[PDB]
């Protein structure tokens, strides 16, 4: 439902990272890059 | 938590060893802080 959606503007916040750490980058995630280094808010709408 | 967890043979899984720690100070923190670990998950209770 992406392609029938109208938003006000989109952030791309494009990095690199560990391979098995991949799951930090998700709301309510803890550990090494959830916490130390990037988060998302709980309240995150959008894609990963 | 270092004898438990660096201990030089762990029991096989039939016969489970089962350690009582009690009347101490226990530091978690460095539990979740080492990266040693693949899964460290709990439940009723949050690292944190």
């Amino acid at each position: 439902k992406l392609n029938d959606l109208c938003f006000t503007n989109v952030y791309a916040d494009s990095f690199v990272i560990r391979g098995d750490e991949v799951r930090q980058i998700a709301p309510g995630q803890t550990g090494k890059i959830a916490d130390y280094n990037y988060k998302l808010p709980d309240d995150f709408t959008g894609c990963v | 938590f270092g004898e438990v967890f660096n201990a030089t043979r762990f029991a096989s899984v039939y016969a489970w060893n089962r350690k009582r720690i009690s009347n101490c100070v226990a530091d978690y923190s460095v539990l979740y802080n080492s990266a040693s670990f693949s899964t460290f998950k709990c439940y009723g209770v949050s690292p944190t």
